[PDB]
RNA sequence: UCCGUGAUAGUUUAAUGGUCAGAAUGGGCGCUUGUCGCGUGCCAGAUCGGGGUUCAAUUCCCCGUCGCGGAGCCA
RNA sequence: CCGGACGGUGGCCAUGGAAGUCGGAAUCCGCUAAGGAGUGUGUAACAACUCACCGGCGGAGUAACUAUGACUCUCGCCUCGUCAUCUAAUUAAGUCAAGCGUUCAUAGCGACAUUGAUUGUUCACCCACUGAACUUAGUACGAGAGGAACAGUUC
RNA sequence: CUCAAAGAUUAAGCCAUGUGGUAAUUCUAAUCCAAGGAAAGCAGGCGCGCAAAUUACCCAAUCCUAAUUCAGGGAGGUAGUGAGGAGGGCAAGUCUGGUGCCAGCAGCCGCGGUAAU
């Protein structure tokens, strides 16, 4: 979260902490996004900060353009796996981990977003939104 | 260096062209080539020549 | 290596003056102090001239110059690739036009002095776009190669051969009523000599736009909003294949602007080519198939944007940034308050404010009734409804101006007033009337940011009220209602003549200073936005104009804003990118289940 | 610039026998203001480069032609000093042999070889210009100091050029066996008055702005310490002042290699104090802050700054690169002048760099401005402008 | 840092008994040789800075400055 | 507590401009009750304040370039090395006050003197995070550059 | 004047436009999205490069396609756009002023260091 997060959000369950790599979802040319670092995370004794549904990231590109390798930058956590629990009473979750490289002001780097998209993150992002299909 | 770069054009000093009887065109200009070339001829100082300036 | 870049320099003749100052331009220049061109004077006219060519960008000339006659400004050679027109040295150029298509309506949007009018006169053939040099001598021939690689290519090849002629309807409101007397004899006239269609063209016409009453009536007489609609009427009453129309929404009622929008767009089903231009995005959104945006500074410069579609359009519009252009035309972005966002507190003051009972006001030709409401305290009212409902009137009978004929309201309270239509009457210059009114209003940062600082009422300030121009002097009179304490504030229509930032700044001065001073305010308007942001309560009109009319008491924002939209049968979901209001078309599931829920707008607020 | 000789005649009290090799085209701008019509050099080229006509032909060689001066063509932008001349004819055949007599000749000068002036004016001006350094321009203000654990190289600017003065050095600490074993202390401590009395002695060190202190490891701020330590024991104020003339530098390497390391490497430069922008920034700030308060007190351009000058408030004069170096010779004599007379009134003086922000804002300004200690109301007026 | 060990002409290094300082090279000097150079004749030190003793100190003490080697423990 | 604080004259030289008030000495005269060739605040520069003082109250030489050294001559510690490469990342108290602080000793400082990788690693060095976000507000102040909070909200 | 090649080489690289419901299709009982869903031919543009034209007119001709006509056709046809040399090899003696191994020439050979074939 943080810089350029409109909206609050409310916790969600941490599905991705430090070294988890999830699918890149965007047609920047990427085609993973390993993560180091979560926004806004605490700090506890031997605790990985891990991030959920629409934190922002720091990541590196794994796979992928050489362009985008060798270096790190912000992604947004667009789709989960770990299910988590919204306030309707639901335990929902989706087939992959999956988010997209951005920039601090949370600016998508790329113009799609392959696959479904978590509202949380649409809520959270409107440059994500703008570009996702179906939300959910 | 660049320094130097258009030097003498710049420092040859105009002189203009001069105003000259205009030469016909064409076939009145090999008329006159033919005839400056092959009919009354010019000169034969040993051979021929087609132009020179004090000899 | 860099990237490429230009300087331009628009000079304004108003606010110089080289006596004053002597020809500082040229002697500052570093240009000149070498023995360069880049400032010349111009001997005859007397006045400073900036050559582009030879400007090195300082901006030192700026900073010199006493008034702020001068800008220059660096840009990225935007600008150089597209020109279309210039008025002259120094003078506002036009970029880019806007593309005509057969049977759909083209939409125009964008801030005054942008070029949409002149974009209008070159497609018209009335101007001839001199293409950013000479062209002047017919050179139509140029035009079409100026605008090749441009779908205008073809217009221009059409325009100069004459097999269309273009109806325009004039864009300057306040000019006509001077140019036309009758239309030569009454406004009946004109229908009748114009209606090249059906002669149930004349009557279908009228009956639509509720011009019945207006017939009689000269044009020199016609109200605001009733001589906006008689241009109308002859933009379909004449035969032609292009019908332009250049803002046709200004002056009119908000039923009546919408009514305005349906007919225009019957021009497309008889597959007419249409262009039109507007203020209004409620409006612009319902007419348009596709749409143009016009951006850039006022009165410097004004580009078209490539043709894109309805909703898109107006999605972009709104962000205030266009990605292309990568400029962001708009300094702050619009927003509205929730109304979560606004400030809790126990609302009383002096146990509630004042209270009229019933009210009648009878002309004899037209019947005003008023029901008992109750105004308080460091509150604000919106009040709706179409014109010629006795809006106008009941605000007067508050302010004392008018009697009514059955009903009281003798208050002990100061009131201050803006009247709707603004014409000078006032001798006395602009600085001289809005000191009178108050000093120290004057000197606040507030009155800077909204006033002084975006019109530049400094070189105003010497000129007269009757030398002035419309807009500006709409900002002028809504400040001034303001410059003086009142317990009670009344304002009548101020969108009237303004474009979006302009209307946008006068939202922000009503809230503002109502809540912080703690004192009541009455505003009537046409604009949905306007009233959204600044209210808390609202009265709605009904009944018939033009003959009898109905007010009724203050009720909540939500409720007020169902019973108003209900009488419109448009309903306004949302949309989830932009929040705006998104229109939902006549008979639908979408729009029936609506229609059983009672929501016709959508904010960020609890609801299904 | 590099001078091999100069000697002084018996026959001739006065002229000179200047040999010299200029270093750079701040060098060149030195030659020009020495070498007069009517002069000689000899330097060498390269003719033989004949006929055909009798044999193929040409020989080679590498002859050297004692030529009388007679013009130049002098273009500093380009690197470029000509002198045009004509053959002495050396008719003694001590000199000139292998040239032939009667035929004009040229000089495109070069860094690579020295040439020889025989001189005629031999002035007291020429003299300062030729063991001093010559730009009455002023492009630089710099000093350095490398060392690494053992050696150590004090580096340093001109009076002109990106030419070092003089190449101190002394004896660095190298990481002993015990605690770092104390002639490293004592010796550290001989260098700063070494390099002290360097500076004091080969500059006006009011001239100079920068000491850079660069090495790899502690070495740097450890003698930074030790500098201002030996500094108040001596009650040393030229010092004491002037927190801005040493800045604290970290490289690799450090020979004379380390200063560039130091510079072009984004780790400790940039446009923050490397002390030529120091007061050169400084002053160029207060100029605007007078300015744009339209205060009277900062006044701008060079007929606005001579104007101000006339009416002799004017502190701190700021000077630039581009309005000499843009092209233009003359020009900035009139400006030298300017600078004294103004300072005969009162002030110190700053040349910015216009390859640079600050430089471009003053050149934009004419490339010659001034701060004043005092108002002196309605300089533009005597003389007539804005 | 302790204890060892030095330093002599432009440079590297011989040397003494307290009264006396060299070599070699490098250089400056000519002659060779077409001309330079190799060669061949000719040439010229405040014995590191420092104070002291003595008739007389390069030589005998004492210190520093520098360049060297050799130690360096159980944490 | 308050009134008065004055003429020679803006002393003199240094003077860019120094008219008492950065500076070099010199301290007079008339006035009248008392008013310094002038205590501190000084606009550049007078003023305009003020106050004192009357009063009302083994080692070296070598360079048709720096460096190196073909040549002549003589008897892996520092190290976490530097460049790459693999990583998002890689040991894989205080006194005195001379001084600064452009004008001013103490705002801020003060000489002299004196009372997650990598590694066993600690450490060190990077990579990231974060009390924060949101409105309050791009606001108040500011020529701009820029930039608040108290209230309310969610973590 | 008559005859007319023409964006293939570069990038088979990318392309603007020419009784009822429903956002909308010739709806049917990488682009527009009422978020549901629906969609290397002429000219002409971008790009690319050393490199290739017009958003035109027409069925008259030549023929073609549909059934007993004379419909259709950017197949096709008309128009628009769209031609140095004077040292030698080379043939000219090259002559007069400026330049000095600088500026420049020169396919090679070679010119150019005040008297430049
Ligand atoms: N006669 C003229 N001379 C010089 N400039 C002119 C002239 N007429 C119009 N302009 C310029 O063209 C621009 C204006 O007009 P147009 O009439 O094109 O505006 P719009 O785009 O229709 O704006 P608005 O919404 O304010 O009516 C102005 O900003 C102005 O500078
Ligand atoms: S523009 Fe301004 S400065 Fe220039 S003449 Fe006019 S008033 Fe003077
Ligand atoms: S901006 Fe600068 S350069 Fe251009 S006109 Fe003004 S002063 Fe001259």
């Amino acid at each position: 979260s943080g810089n350029g997060a409109q909206g609050t959000k409310f916790r969600i369950s941490l599905g991705l902490p430090v070294g988890a790599i999830m699918n890149c979802a965007d047609n920047s040319g990427a085609r993973n996004l390993y993560i180091i670092a979560v926004k806004g995370s605490g700090s506890r004794l031997n605790r990985l900060p891990a991030a959920s549904l629409g934190d922002m990231v720091m990541a590196t590109v794994k796979k992928g353009k050489p362009e985008l390798r060798k270096k790190v930058m912000p992604a947004i956590v667009v789709r989960q796996a770990k299910s988590w629990r919204r306030r309707d009473g639901v335990f929902l979750y989706f087939e992959d981990n999956a988010g997209v490289i951005a920039n601090p002001k949370g600016e998508m780097k790329g113009s799609a977003i392959t696959g479904p998209v978590g509202k949380e993150c649409a809520d959270l992002w409107p440059r994500v939104a703008s570009n996702s299909g179906v939300v959910v | 260096s660049l320094a130097r770069a258009g030097k003498v054009k710049s420092q040859t000093p105009k002189v203009e062209k001069t105003e000259k009887p205009k030469k016909p065109k064409g076939r009145a200009y090999k008329r006159l080539l033919y005839t400056r070339r092959f009919v009354n001829v010019t000169l034969v100082n040993g051979k021929r020549r087609m132009n020179p300036g004090p000899s | 290596m860099s990237d490429k870049n230009s300087r331009i320099a628009i000079v304004s003749a108003d606010k110089c003056k080289p006596k004053k100052c002597r020809q500082e331009c040229k002697r500052s220049c570093p240009v000149v102090k070498t023995g360069k061109l880049c400032i010349e004077v111009t001997p005859t006219s007397k006045i400073a001239f900036i050559s582009e060519i030879l400007c090195i960008g300082c901006g030192i000339c700026v900073k010199k110059c006493p008034f702020d006659a001068i800008q220059i400004i660096n840009l990225p050679t935007n600008l150089e690739a597209h020109v279309t027109h210039r008025y002259s040295a120094n003078s506002f150029k036009l970029h880019r036009l806007p593309t005509p298509r057969p049977g759909q309506v083209l939409g125009l949007v964008g801030t005054n002095g942008i070029g949409k009018s002149t974009a209008l006169k070159i497609l018209a053939g009335k101007q001839k776009p001199n293409l950013g040099r000479f062209d002047d001598p017919p050179e139509w021939q140029e035009i079409i190669k100026y605008f090749r690689g441009s779908e205008l290519q073809n217009y221009f090849t059409k325009m100069l051969e004459d097999d269309i002629k273009a109806i325009i309807k004039p864009q300057y409101v306040d000019n006509i009523p001077r140019a036309i007397k009758g239309p030569v004899q009454k406004v009946g006239e004109l229908l009748k000599l114009r209606m090249e269609k059906s002669p149930e063209d004349v009557k279908r016409y009228i009956k639509i736009l509720q011009l019945e009453n207006v017939l009689k009536r000269d044009i020199e007489k016609l109200s605001g909003g009733e001589l906006q609609r008689f241009a109308i009427g002859m933009s379909c009453v004449q035969e032609a294949d292009v019908y332009m129309f250049d803002e046709p929404s200004s002056y009119l009622d908000v039923k009546q602007r919408l009514n305005a929008a349906q007919i225009i767009r019957s021009l497309l089903a008889p597959t007419k080519y249409v262009i039109c231009v507007e203020h209004d995005l409620s409006v612009l959104d319902y007419l348009s198939d596709f749409v143009c945006i016009i951006y850039g500074v006022p009165s410097v410069y004004g580009v078209v944007t490539l043709p894109a579609s309805v909703r898109e359009g107006i999605n972009i519009f709104l962000d205030g940034h266009i990605p292309a252009e990568n400029l962001r035309f708009r300094t702050e972005a619009l927003q509205f308050r929730i109304a979560d966002a606004t400030e809790d507190l126990q609302n009383d003051s002096a146990s509630r404010a004042f209270s009229y009972p019933s009210l009648k006001k009878t002309q004899g030709d037209f019947v005003l009734n008023v029901e008992e409401g109750e105004f308080s305290d460091s509150e604000i009212l919106v009040m709706m409804g179409e014109n010629g409902t006795g809006k106008t009137t009941l605000i007067k009978l508050l302010a004392g101006a008018l009697k009514p004929d059955e009903g009281q309201d003798i208050p002990k309270l100061n009131v201050s007033m803006k009247p709707q239509k603004i014409a000078p009457k006032f001798p006395g210059t602009v600085r001289q009337l809005f000191f009178k009114k108050i000093r120290g209003q004057f000197l606040n940062p507030q009155f800077q940011t909204d006033v002084v600082k975006p019109l530049r009422i400094d070189d105003i300030i010497d000129q007269e009220v009757q030398h002035l121009s419309g807009g500006e002097l709409q900002r002028v009179a809504i400040v001034l209602a303001l410059g003086i304490p009142a317990d009670i504030y009344l304002i009548d229509e101020p969108s009237a003549y303004l474009d979006s930032e302009q209307r946008i700044i006068c939202s922000k001065v009503i809230r503002r200073f109502i809540l912080h001073n703690k004192k009541t305010a009455f505003i009537v308007e046409h604009d949905f936005i306007m009233a959204t942001y600044l209210a808390d309560k609202v009265i709605v009109f009904e009944g018939i104009p033009s003959k009898n009319a109905h007010a009724r008491a203050p009720e909540s924002l939500l409720t007020g804003c169902n019973r108003f939209l209900k009488n419109l049968n448009v309903t306004f979901r949302r949309d989830p990118n932009s929040f705006r209001p998104r229109i939902n078309k006549l008979d639908s599931q979408m729009d029936k289940e609506q229609k059983s829920s009672g929501n016709y707008f959508f904010l960020d607020n609890t609801g299904i | 610039m590099k001078v091999i000789s100069l000697k002084k005649d018996s026959f001739n009290k006065g002229g000179a026998v200047i040999t010299l090799l200029p270093e750079d085209k701040e060098d060149l701008f030195t030659v020009y203001q020495i070498v007069d019509k009517d002069d000689e050099l000899i330097f060498k080229k390269k003719f033989t480069s004949k006929l055909d006509e009798a044999g193929k032909k040409k020989s080679t060689d590498l002859v050297k032609l004692k030529i009388k001066v007679i013009s130049e063509d002098f273009d500093m932008k380009d690197e470029y000093l000509k002198y045009k001349g004509v053959t002495v004819t050396d008719e003694s055949g001590a000199s000139n042999v292998d040239i032939p007599v009667g035929k004009y000749l040229s000089f495109t000068l070069d860094y690579v070889y020295p040439f020889t002036i025989i001189k005629q004016n031999f002035n007291k001006f020429m003299q300062k210009l030729l063991n001093e350094a010559c730009n009455i321009e002023y492009k630089s203000d710099t000093a350095a100091v490398v060392l690494q654990e053992g050696i150590a190289h004090v580096c340093l600017v001109t009076s002109s050029s990106t030419i070092l003065k003089q190449k101190i050095e002394y004896s660095m600490p190298k990481k002993k066996r015990t605690t770092d074993v104390l002639k490293f202390d004592e010796k550290t401590e001989k260098f700063y008055k070494a390099i002290y009395s360097a500076m004091k002695k080969d500059l006006n060190f009011d001239k100079l702005k920068t000491i850079i202190l660069c090495s790899p490891g502690f070495y740097a701020k450890i003698l930074m310490d030790k500098i201002f330590q030996y500094a108040e024991e001596e009650h040393n104020k030229k010092i004491l002042d002037n927190k801005g003339m040493f800045f604290i530098a970290h490289c690799s390497t450090g020979y004379l290699q380390g200063i560039n390391e130091v510079l072009k490497n984004p780790l400790y430069a940039s446009k923050l104090q490397d002390t030529k922008y120091s007061k050169e920034i400084m002053v160029m700030d207060e100029f605007l802050l007078h300015l744009n308060k339209d205060d009277d007190k900062a006044w701008y351009g060079e007929k606005e700054v001579v104007k101000a000058a006339e009416y002799g408030a004017i502190s701190y004069l700021l000077l630039t690169d581009k309005v000499l170096h843009s092209d233009n010779i003359a020009q900035r004599e009139e400006y030298l002048k300017l600078m004294d007379s103004v300072e005969s009134n009162g002030g110190k003086a700053l040349v910015l760099s216009t390859l640079h922000s600050l430089g471009e804002e003053l050149d934009q300004l004419t490339g010659i401005a001034c701060i004043l200690k005092y108002p002196l109301p309605d300089l533009d007026e005597d003389d007539g402008e804005e």
